[PDB]
């Protein structure tokens, strides 16, 4: 009799409730970034021919799935559709790199993407100690790639990391400023971006990443409830 | 002594001609926006549509109190002992609404992550029935308390309380504790906005329900004032006047749906 | 060489261009203009099934026009009894991205994939009564954008890198490959008979290929942008597309060009899905505005519109029946059209 | 070597494409035709059915 | 797939006993359960029913309170209490499987069963309890209902079982059309709404035993024997 068919599609309705009590309480983050750089470390790093990586991880019991996309074919017009309303993107740069263009270039089509304009980007300028030892190591010139930091300085607003030298700081924060700049452009408030200077093995970066996803979800209940 | 009642004239004038047609026309507007988009609606959406419908009638209610249409009404006795009891469960379910958006804003906001098991659309609906439910109650009960045993001191004590005490000290704590988190938030990490959309909501809670209610406990304490009295009534529903405007369309999320509405419908 | 084989192969171009321009002795239009207009249009959402928790990627009805599948990104296929709404199955993915999904002709298999390119087929009919992954057709270098079943043993899926292939499934292995597009190949639509197939691709170029031979026909390049959407006209000589540029084309095989096109320059979103109604004579489309067009496949006029989701349309389907159409959406419900 | 092999591809690609015959747009836009008009009796959603045969409502 | 009954064995009316049956080798949680016992020398009567999820419970009436079904979905067994016997209860019990969706088989497993020693409904009438027969010709079983049981939503529902001798029922054809998984193409339905046919083209030597009908609007048939 099809009662009882009706009792297995509320069986089924309850099961999906039941799931869907996990999948509003997770918060899913899309990793991008150029294979110089460290992504594949940094979800190595995590403490707990295929595609889409899964990794899960915990923060303050509170938990996260970062998706690393793995296997695809080189551009990204199509599939980054579906990491659409995702908690944020992670994109990883090597900052010690010139591949610093390529990955400008990368931050500017996913930033300007018409699907991710309401998706934060919790920037990570990774690989900070070899473009230190770069920086000291003073034979790569990094004017000759950007013209512009031969007249750069760092700004008022700037608080050095302690035991610094000048020249890092001011090339990192060039590098930051090189990444703002593109994100302000665009970003009419629907989005931010969060740049961080990181190592891979920085066992705060995943506390960075949750702070990130509270600011984030703090903006989206704000913006949801008209405060903004 | 004429300038006394000339004076409450003026008052009912400036009234009826800036926070009237606020109240009344973004109430109704704000109700059809969301109604129209009921597929649509987040859950700050369901208590401003219900906070719209108590100051909807509030605001229809001070028309009654403009040009005291009390001479008109009040002679008839089951009309105005349901009208009176109708007027009183539309304020408390508005007092109510501010205090529960306040509480409900602190959760979204202060406890965003965690306390997603409890945010929920279903929530968000069966909180809105339970405090119409506990407004009605809040009403209903002290009156027929009244006339079983027999305006009277201890309902308007409780008035009093329920109505200005207990909710005001609950809105100015949650929004406390937000303000709290956004100026965290804004100092590590236009949210300006937000801090000075909290700050003037409660402002004007405060000043629109205080006044009422300090008469209310004068004349606990202690028609000897008409006219105070109507300037306090005028402010009560000040607060119903002022309501849409600080919450729907002084904020941008709800322009962008008026927007919406207007293009498409 | 490359020169000269370059222009070698511009020679044969110009003379398919040729050809083309001599069989297009005329249009359309000018065919149909005596044919009645079809009017206005009116369809109203009988069903709305809910229970979906994310996006609802995909949708494919069953041949028994009743039972539809229906892939959502939260990682579920749900089988819903159209015609009571009831959940028949709620199949647990494995990978949450999921493109496309597909429902067996007979109706013991469905299939799906996505971000994970691996095809994994479903047997809904098995002893145990539970619903497993008979196979997990793995082999692509991108993500699974669509597959469509020719039987209970043989499927044909597109992938996002360049390659589209034929799978056995009791063995697993790729029975054909098919090459010669450039972008993702993004759409399939599988002719009646089941000998020919159709693909659409980023390089905005659509292809027929034949599935016992293995090699691509004939080509299409009517769209200025890539396509998103692609499906065979009922008598299978003609197929619909849909692009990101905003318009459908309708190409027929046998006069190897496009027949007609589907615009109205106030709509700028791109398409997402394509349909045929039974007769032919309606041509559904999805756009990446939150409403579906319904178009007159004869005579290219907007002859009613679908407005009923909250979000973008992703997929789009009329029942082999033809009694009913049904449409996803990114808001997370199916919503059945008559 | 490899490109040049991928160009002969290509063009025996475009020789079988060209190789392929065609037939006057007319005469398809007539079979389209055909098919509609033939079929049409037979599709619900062109001509509203009665609520009794539409199996939804 | 498996299900074996435990218990059974002497009993005098003035006592109790708890039927049980262990499931192996399916997903016992999505299937509804059905006891049905084989009475001496009589046809099947349908004891007790219990819905996936333990969501719905019914009785025969002759038993409505009398015993008490019980299930464990995590331990994968089936109980049925019997709290006063009486003699009518002699019987063998089958614990039978059944899922209840589009194009689903109900009855379609039946356990070994185990016998119990003691010391209104849709009446089902077959047209005879028995007729000689011999493999190889064709014959045509047949029954009647109380009331038609053509359904408004487009589906008869009657059921055909054949209990070889020795052996559990095996449902041959459900819904009236549609033969069971593994029915030889031999058997085959027909049905007016409220008169039912069952024919057996070239009867096999395995198709020898009692041929029971059953309606799911339940009630079975008398039993019809092919004595080969």
């Amino acid at each position: 009799e099809d009662k009882a068919a009706v009792e297995r599609s509320k069986m089924i309705e309850k099961q999906l409730q039941k799931d869907k009590q996990v999948y509003r309480r997770t918060l899913r983050l899309l990793l991008l970034g150029a294979d110089n750089s460290g992504k594949s470390t940094i979800v190595k790093q995590m403490r707990i021919t295929s595609g889409i990586f899964e990794t899960k991880f915990q923060v303050d019991k509170v938990n996260f799935h970062m998706f690393d996309v793995g296997a695809q074919r080189d551009e990204r017009r199509k599939w980054i559709q579906c990491f659409n309303d995702v908690t944020a993107i992670i994109f990883v740069v090597d900052s010690s790199d010139n591949r610093l263009q390529e990955a400008l270039n990368d931050f500017d089509s996913i930033w300007n993407n018409r699907w991710l304009r309401t998706i934060s980007v919790i920037l990570f300028l990774n690989k900070q100690d070899l473009l230190a030892e770069k920086v000291l190591a003073g034979k790569s010139k990094i004017e000759d790639y950007f013209p512009e930091f031969a007249r750069y300085t760092t700004p008022e607003d700037a608080t050095p990391e302690p035991g610094e030298d000048p020249r890092v700081t001011r090339a990192k924060y060039f590098i930051r400023k090189e990444f703002v700049d593109i994100s302000t452009a665009s970003g009419d408030g629907r989005h931010i971006c969060y740049p961080h200077f990181t190592c891979a093995v920085d066992t705060e970066n995943a506390r960075r990443i949750f702070n990130d996803c509270k600011d984030i979800i703090l903006q989206m209940n704000l913006r949801e409830y008209n405060l903004v | 002594e004429h300038q006394q009642y000339v004076i409450g004239l003026f008052l009912s004038c400036l009234y009826t001609i800036f926070l009237f047609p606020i109240g009344f026309v973004g109430n109704i507007l704000i109700l059809v926006v969301n109604i129209s988009f009921r597929e649509k609606m987040t859950i700050p959406d369901l208590y401003f549509i219900n906070l719209a419908v108590a100051d909807l009638i509030l605001v229809a209610d001070s028309l009654i109190e403009v040009f005291n249409l009390h001479e008109r009404y009040y002679d008839i006795a089951v009309l105005c002992t349901f009208m009176s009891l109708f007027l009183q469960v539309n304020m408390y379910s508005s007092v109510f609404f501010l205090t529960w958006m306040s509480f409900d804003r602190y959760i979204a906001l202060a406890r965003a992550m965690r306390c997603s098991l409890f945010r929920t659309k279903h929530h968000a609906r069966l909180s809105c029935g339970l405090i119409w439910m506990a407004s009605v109650s809040a009403t209903l009960v002290p009156f027929t308390a009244v006339h079983l045993q027999h305006d009277v001191r201890e309902v308007q004590w409780l008035e009093v309380t329920l109505g200005f005490i207990v909710p005001f000290a609950i809105i100015g704590l949650c929004y406390s504790l937000i303000v709290r988190v956004l100026v965290r938030a804004h100092r590590h990490r236009r949210r300006q906005k937000a801090l000075r959309m909290i700050l003037a909501v409660v402002l004007v809670f405060f000043v629109c329900w205080l006044p009422e209610n300090v008469f209310i406990s004068v004349h606990l304490l202690q028609h000897a004032h008409p006219l105070t009295g109507h300037i306090v009534n005028l402010a009560a529903f000040s607060n119903s006047c002022l309501n849409p405007l600080i919450y729907s369309f002084l904020g941008e999320t709800f322009r962008d749906k008026l927007r919406l509405y207007i293009e498409q419908k | 060489e490359l020169d000269q084989l370059r222009q070698e192969a511009e020679q044969l171009k110009n003379q398919i261009r040729d050809a083309r321009k001599a069989c297009a002795d005329a249009t359309l239009s000018q065919i149909t203009n005596n044919i009645d207009p079809v009017g206005r249009i009116q369809m109203r959402t009988r069903r709305t099934l809910r229970g979906h928790l994310a996006k609802i990627y995909a949708m494919h009805w069953g041949t028994d026009s009743r039972l539809l599948v229906s892939a959502s990104q939260d990682g579920k296929l749900i089988i819903w009894d159209s015609y009571t709404t009831n959940k028949v199955h709620a199949i647990p993915l494995r990978s949450s991205w999921v493109m496309t999904c597909a429902y067996a002709p007979s109706g013991n298999y469905v299939a799906c994939g996505g971000l994970d390119n691996i095809c994994s087929i479903y047997n809904l009919k098995t002893r145990e009564g539970n619903v497993r992954v008979s196979r997990e057709l793995a082999g692509h270098t991108g993500y699974l954008s669509c597959c469509r079943f020719l039987d209970d043993n043989q499927i044909v899926t597109s992938s996002g890198d360049t390659t589209c292939a034929l799978w056995d499934i009791e063995t697993g292995q790729q029975t054909t490959t098919f090459t010669g597009h450039t972008g993702d190949v993004m759409s399939l639509s599988l002719a009646p008979d089941t000998r020919l197939f159709v693909s659409g691709a980023c390089d905005a170029s659509a292809k027929l290929w034949d599935v016992r031979e293995g090699m691509c026909r004939q080509t299409f390049t009517g769209h200025e942008s890539d396509i998103n959407a692609i499906c065979f006209f009922p008598n299978g000589n003609a197929f619909a597309t849909g692009s990101d540029d905003a318009t459908c084309r309708l190409f027929d095989l046998r006069a190897d060009q496009e027949l007609m096109t589907y615009s109205h320059d106030n709509i700028i979103c791109g398409i997402t899905s394509v349909s045929f109604s039974k007769s032919g004579r309606l041509l559904l489309a999805g756009y990446d505005d939150f409403n579906c067009n319904v178009w007159d496949a004869l005579k290219a006029d907007r002859a009613g519109v679908l407005a009923g989701h909250d979000n973008r349309v992703s997929c789009l389907g009329v029942t082999d029946d033809g009694m009913a159409v049904a449409t996803g959406s990114w808001d997370s419900f199916l919503k059945i059209w008559n | 070597t490899a490109s040049i092999a991928q160009a002969r591809k290509l063009v025996e690609q475009l020789k079988m494409e060209a190789n392929i015959d065609r037939i006057k747009v007319s005469k398809a836009a007539a079979d389209l035709m055909a098919y509609c008009e033939a079929h049409a009796k037979e599709d619900p959603l062109l001509t509203p059915v009665p609520a009794s045969e539409n199996p939804f409502r | 797939v498996q299900l074996v009954e435990s218990g059974g064995g002497l009993v005098q009316p003035g006592g109790s006993r708890k039927l049980s049956c262990s499931a192996s080798g399916f997903a016992f949680s999505s299937f509804g359960m059905h006891w049905v016992r084989q009475a001496p020398e009589k046809g099947l009567e349908w004891v007790a029913y219990i819905s996936s999820g333990s969501g719905t419970i019914y009785y025969a009436d002759t038993v409505k309170g009398r015993f008490t079904i019980s299930r464990d979905d995590p331990k994968n067994t089936l109980f049925l209490q019997m709290t006063s016997l009486r003699s009518e209860d002699t019987a063998m019990y089958y614990c039978v499987r059944s899922i209840y969706y589009y194009g689903s088989s109900p009855f379609d497993f039946w356990g070994q069963g185990t016998t119990l020693t003691v010391s209104s409904d849709i009446v089902m009438t077959q047209a005879t309890s028995s007729v000689p027969v011999t493999p190889g010709e064709s014959v045509s079983i047949s029954c009647r209902s109380s009331k038609s049981l053509l359904h408004s939503n487009g589906n008869t529902y009657l059921y055909w079982f054949l209990q070889r001798p020795g052996q559990s029922p095996q449902l041959l054809i459900y819904r009236m059309s549609n033969l069971a998984s593994g029915v030889p193409d031999r058997f085959s339905g027909s049905g007016s709404g409220t008169a039912f046919t069952l024919t057996i083209s070239r009867l096999e030597a395995e198709d020898v035993g009692v041929y029971y009908c059953m309606q799911h609007l339940l009630t079975f048939g008398a039993g019809t024997k092919l004595e080969l």
